[PDB]
């Protein structure tokens, strides 16, 4: 379920065609430590589950 | 001779005006693409839990922000130089026409 | 006469410089944009696999 | 009166030719800027040519 | 040499105008972060809605 | 003829309405100290002549 | 006309704002 | 606020009146001599 939420988020972001709704001048977004992991770790958690 | 020079000064001053308008429409054109990285980052930073990923698109988005800011600052630099050139040309115009008189 | 001609050459070369910079660096911008899009696509593919 | 103005008009003409002279000096600043700009290309081309020419003449038995 | 009231009057009023434009652009250069703050607020509120 | 030139290139500015082609950048000319005399001085030179 | 037709469609059945801003 | 601009206007006016006064003094001294 969590990764499905992730896929939908990524879909409506990359497949979003611009000039339409998200044309706000976001700033200060040049810093974000929200990512806690490195993809290899995520893969090995999935393998652990399997 | 002097009259000929006056005429070509007029040509060059409005040519410089054309350069300035080119620069300002470049400013307008580059205004929009700044939206790409900042909006994608703003909407992506929100994820429910640990699946947050440090990856090549994120690095490239940081590069987007850096490069675009560089673009704007270089272009406004060009703006200052074009205004300086125009004002110099105009004072030359004024002097030349007064000794024409 | 020399004042006039020197000013003209100065202005013309400066204009050429400006045009070249703006054009080439715009090309660079859109190139790296294309790169970003491709990378997002492959990431989506991997996620669907999982 | 006549001499008073004859002093003044001479003074302002001297001021005008002084503005002229400053304009000429900034012209010279621009010209020397051009010359030193191109001097770098001169030096680079000369040094590269000298280095490679020395190399090829010395080498290739 | 036109030394009467106009020269000084014009000299002063052009200053007045540029000093004027200073604060007039100050207002707008503040209006930007005025926009930014509500941008963050709206982003938050939509996320808690989700 | 001095004041004839005066009146001519004075009227081609007041009657000359603002919208024109000479509108193009200059620099600040606050430092301009060309003038030397006074209204009463023009008056008295004219009185001398008459 | 677009707006009025959309309103009528909404009535019968039961960003554009940025474009209008640019038009203004 | 506006007192700033009014004070600067009084400054410039006082300046101009001072040059007027001093040169009129010099002139009147000329005719005096």
């Amino acid at each position: 379920e969590d990764k499905s939420s992730a896929q939908y988020i990524d879909e409506n972001c990359f497949n979003l065609r611009s000039t339409s709704d998200s044309i706000s001048f976001f700033h200060g977004v040049e810093k974000f430590d929200g990512t806690v992991s490195i993809p290899e770790t995520w893969a090995k958690f999935s393998n652990d589950n399997i | 001779k002097l009259q000929t020079q006056l005429a070509k000064i007029l040509q060059e001053i409005f040519q410089a005006e054309n350069t300035i308008m080119l620069l300002e429409r470049a400013i307008v054109a580059k205004e929009y693409p700044l939206k790409m990285a900042q909006t994608m980052l703003a909407c992506r930073t929100r994820r429910p839990n640990v699946e947050l990923c440090r990856d090549v698109p994120q690095f490239r988005l940081v590069n987007e922000v850096f490069t675009i800011d560089d673009t704007l600052q270089t272009l406004k630099l060009r703006l200052r130089e074009t205004q300086d050139t125009l004002q110099l040309l105009v004072m030359t115009k004024s002097r030349l026409e007064h000794e024409l008189a | 006469i020399r004042n006039a001609e020197a000013s003209r050459l100065w202005a013309s070369r400066l204009t050429g410089d400006s045009l070249r910079i703006m054009q080439d660096k715009d090309q660079l911008i859109h190139q790296m944009q294309e790169g970003t899009s491709r990378n997002l696509g492959q990431r989506l593919s991997d996620l669907g696999f999982w | 009166v006549n001499e008073v103005f004859t002093i003044d008009d001479t003074l302002q003409t001297l001021k005008l030719r002084l503005r002229e002279t400053q304009d000429t000096l900034q012209l010279l600043v621009m010209t020397k800027s051009r010359l030193e700009h191109e001097l770098a290309i001169k030096a680079n081309t000369l040094c590269i040519d000298k280095d490679k020419c020395m190399s090829m003449r010395k080498s290739f038995p």
